[PDB]
């Protein structure tokens, strides 16, 4: 939400004798306590902070100072005089009374006029208003420089509507807008996408419990028509010959078919189809039976080969071999794929091999992922084109396994028990297909295609029981997409798009972080030393008050089971001299600016960086333009004085010194230092002097005691001021003359222009760009 | 309201009903203690039979 | 007449802005392209603050 | 002036241990199957514990 | 019917149901061809495809 700022925050103050014979103006930024020995930038960036802040120029903004205007009474003038800055009424005042002390003539009427037109208000080319007004230097160069620097980031409505239109999907509803909208609409929308991938690089495994957890909670809930598990074993059993009296096969098969983890298998099989690498594998009992055989047999045929590993390949074609080919597990532990494939395939099973599923693109853009083109796997291994499993001899291979001879050479029990099971399996998948895809597609529409291409499975929480697995593609639900699932599914869509949001920005503050405080690190200690000690400063600092990072960051490296300071501050330290590219924010130029010019004009911001201590015998070319009596400031530091160069020395130096009595006999430039400052500008005549002594001498060291300077004005005809000056004082301090301080005559250098832009722009608040379906 | 729940969910823990486990009880009930010690050293007893078909 | 109700009184109106806010206090008087609902968002990104 | 053992064998330039696939090995101990005729889920808890 | 520039849209859920294909049906028979644009009739007959 832009601010609009109704006012050009001037600083300029106007500060006159009481003869009236002097006058000047100042600008009033405050004086900011800078220290010695420690990093200046460092302080500069913090104390451009509460800069910022004062001006009201942190935060973004816009100007709407244009209808700050009046118009005078005469008839030919239909200039529009800004109300803004310094009046014009103070400078004429402060004229007048300049003019009253000469004995000169007050101004005349046209001189009045001139000077009260000088701040106006004029329209612009385009339509922005100019604004032209008495203020300061460095406000005027802040303001102008933040406005640019957020008028970088506003745009039309029309452009962020062709930018964001790739993303739309298709079933929801256009947003029709207001002609003016559309016409003269602007929005303010930061368009860079911050990369989420150091977070899941570094630490992958907490990320990607935290992603699955939250997309299988939102799974589990989906509505689904389910055929009766009693009706389809009553099938089962009068397909094959099952009876109640002689223990069969099919009575293991049909013993332990349980559909109360339904809704997790079926989660895990949309976070199979939906990532791109996401590997699931199930633990057969130590002697393996014919549920053992239906489930790997059901993992290789209908999951996919992505989800498959190598090692789980071995596993099941091993435990498929123990169970049918007269074997033990001792035999086949050195046996590699090869060997089992052919020894399966010698005694006539025929599925031994691994099918890669189908993908489907997406038809709209997967969020935070510009430029790129999504995709899903297919559930079930079935082809969409073709409307079929991949293996196109699936039905003989059926045929084959019902006439082989598995366990028994005379007796087809398990050929025929294993060939009905597998029949209905497949019946069941090729029915069901469709449901499971469409699910697939819209949860892998919430994730972008770092998390598709990085997020792997390594915890190994999330497996399969094989009775799960056999029940599951037994007793195959039909997927229903009800109306309450679709609104829940967009807010959490919401959700997910606010939580990657933060998380970007929570990813840029830690590298901007990184970067500005810790350096390498080395292999002797001490350095080690220094790098903890840094690392506990920055960790407590920054989790004090308001935490800098936000929440759901903590929750996702808190959910390990850390106290989520050690999470931080181990992911911060993994951060330590990274590559990744960052993008300066316009708020980091601003900052910069401000920093950059608090370093190189010192004397706005009360500080100087040397000074000079000299005797008042001897006399010094001052900065005589204001009328100061006994001026402290210089236009700038002499080089030589009475044809001699000024001795310079360092603060260290002098404070070491034990001698200071004879280099003071003389007097010398301190440097080396920065050394701060104030002063009072008291309209009166009086005695120029500091409020306390220059120096203080102990047997520890030398100091310079805080400096505030009380200056009047000056009147030459004063017996008793001039000699009050010239015997009391003893010795004088001199610094450079500040730049805030400006005298009155040259005034028109404080004219300054402002521009602000048209009144006619109307603001979006929600610049999205379609309606919900309900 | 628990209660209507947890009979709700018997249904699908197991594959069998009321009326299919009476039908498979009526079959080993006193099958096994009605023969004669010869034909009982021969056949499976009531709890093995009640293992296999459950 | 012309309007059942007026789609905003032009005196209340001082600039772009509330002329755009009346239109949308007074939409359900008239016969909508788009019935308003809920806005689904599909962009959206947080910059760096003070 | 003297030299000590990193412990644990860490590289204070690398931050991370001497061993450059140790993230290969523990996903390949989590992976793997170890004693298939005696006991179960031993490649499993020895990966978690690595971890 | 009265103006031949006005259109009519539609817009049906991610999985239709036998609702969003009778809609689709009618739009299709009994309105104007001409107020039916050819995205939204490709829309439609995607619809009755799925």
């Amino acid at each position: 939400e832009l601010i609009k700022v109704p006012t050009i925050p001037h600083n300029l103050v106007l500060i006159q004798s009481d003869n009236g014979k002097h006058a000047l103006i100042k600008e009033d930024l405050g004086q900011w306590p800078v220290e010695t020995g420690i990093s200046l930038v460092n302080q500069a960036g913090v104390f451009a902070v509460q800069l910022a802040n004062k001006l009201g120029i942190d935060k973004p903004f816009v100007l709407d100072a244009g209808s700050n205007y009046f118009t005078d009474t005469s008839f030919i003038d239909t200039r529009k005089y800004c109300t803004d800055g310094l009046s014009p009424r103070e400078i004429q005042k402060a004229l007048n009374r300049q003019r009253a002390y000469y004995d000169r003539p007050e101004l005349t009427i046209s001189e009045n006029k001139t000077l009260l037109s000088q701040s106006i208000i004029y329209p612009d080319a385009d339509g922005n208003d100019v604004s032209i007004i008495f203020s300061g230097a460095m406000s005027h160069a802040i303001f102008t420089y933040a406005q640019s620097q957020w008028n970088k980031n506003i745009i039309k409505l029309d452009d962020y509507i062709r930018e964001i239109t790739l993303t739309v999907p298709k079933q929801y509803r256009p947003r029709r807008f207001k002609e003016i909208e559309h016409t003269h609409g602007y929005v303010y929308r930061e368009l860079n996408q911050g990369s989420l991938l150091p977070l899941v690089d570094a630490n992958l495994k907490e990320s990607s419990s935290y992603y699955f957890k939250k997309l299988m909670s939102s799974i589990s809930n989906v509505p689904v028509d389910a055929r009766t598990l009693q009706s389809a074993t009553a099938a089962l059993a009068a397909d094959t010959g099952q009876a109640v009296n002689r223990a069969q096969h099919v009575s293991m098969l049909t013993n332990r078919l349980t559909t109360a983890n339904a809704p997790t298998v079926r989660a895990i099989t949309v976070l199979t189809c939906m990532f791109k690498q996401f590997r699931i594998g199930m633990t057969y009992a130590l002697d393996p039976n014919i549920m053992d055989v239906a489930a790997a047999t059901c993992m290789l045929l209908f999951r996919p080969a992505q989800s498959i590993s190598d090692e789980q390949y071995r596993y099941c074609l091993q435990t498929m071999a123990v169970f049918l080919t007269n074997t033990t597990y001792d035999i086949v532990n050195n046996d590699t794929i090869d060997v089992l494939k052919m020894k399966l395939r010698n005694q006539g099973w025929p599925f031994v091999e691994r099918y890669n599923a189908v993908e489907i693109d997406m038809s709209v853009e997967p969020l935070r992922s510009p430029g790129q083109v999504g995709r899903y796997y297919n559930p079930f291994n079935i082809d969409p084109l073709t409307k079929k499993h991949v293996e196109d001899r699936l039905e003989e291979f059926i045929n084959q396994v019902q006439v082989g001879r598995f366990r028994n050479a005379s007796g087809n029990a398990v050929g025929t028990t294993l060939a009905a099971f597998l029949r209905a399996c497949r019946d069941k998948t090729s029915a069901n297909w469709r449901g499971y895809s469409v699910l697939v597609s819209r949860y892998r529409s919430l994730i972008p295609n770092e998390l598709f291409e990085s997020l792997r499975n390594i915890s190994g929480e999330y497996n399969i029981n094989p009775q799960d697995e056999h029940s599951f593609f037994f007793a195959l639900a039909q997927i229903n997409a009800d109306d309450e699932f679709i609104g829940a599914i967009d807010k959490e869509s919401a959700e997910y798009l606010d939580e990657y949001a933060t998380l970007a920005r929570d990813i840029s503050n830690s590298l901007t972080l990184v970067k500005a405080a810790f350096g390498p690190l080395e292999r002797t200690s001490g350095s080690i030393i220094n790098h903890a000690n840094n690392l506990n400063k920055v960790i407590n600092h920054v989790f004090a008050d308001k935490p800098l990072i936000s929440e759901t960051m903590l929750k996702i490296l808190t959910i390990d089971g850390t106290t989520g300071k050690d999470g931080y501050r181990n992911w911060l330290d993994k951060l330590v001299g990274h590559n990744y590219p960052v993008y300066v924010e316009p708020v980091v130029n601003i900052m910069n600016f401000i920093s950059a010019r608090f370093v190189a004009d010192s004397s706005y911001f009360g500080y100087t960086n040397e000074i000079m201590i000299m005797p008042n015998h001897i006399n010094v070319p001052v900065d005589d333009r204001f009328g100061f009596r006994d001026s402290p400031f210089c236009t700038s530091l002499p080089r030589t004085i009475m044809g001699n160069d000024v001795r310079r020395i360092s603060y260290n130096v002098f404070s070491m010194m034990e001698d200071i009595d004879d280099v003071i006999s003389e007097g010398f430039i301190l440097y080396d230092a920065y050394f701060n400052f104030s002063y009072d500008i008291m309209t009166t005549d009086g005695v120029t002097r500091l409020k306390e002594d220059i120096l203080i001498v102990t047997d520890t060291g030398n100091d310079i005691k805080p400096i505030h300077f009380y200056i009047y004005f000056e009147n030459r005809n004063d017996k008793k001021l001039r000699y009050e000056s010239k015997m009391n004082v003893s010795y004088r301090l001199y610094i450079k003359t500040p730049a805030c301080l400006l005298p009155l005559s040259d005034y028109m250098r404080a004219q300054h222009d402002y521009v602000s832009p048209s009144s006619s722009r109307v603001y979006i608040k929600d610049p999205a760009v379609v309606y919900t379906r309900s | 309201e628990k209660q209507k729940l947890d009979k709700l969910k018997l249904f699908e823990t197991s594959p069998f009903d009321p009326l299919t486990i009476k039908n498979n009880q009526d079959v080993v009930d006193k099958l096994y203690a009605t023969q004669s010690s010869s034909i009982q050293e021969v056949v499976p007893t009531k709890t093995f039979a009640t293992e296999l078909q459950f | 007449k012309l309007f059942e109700t007026s789609p905003f009184d032009p005196l209340t109106i001082k600039n772009n802005q509330d002329v755009v806010d009346k239109l949308y206090a007074t939409q359900s008087s008239s016969i909508q392209e788009v019935v308003p609902t809920k806005t689904f968002a599909t962009e959206l990104q947080f910059g760096v603050t003070s």
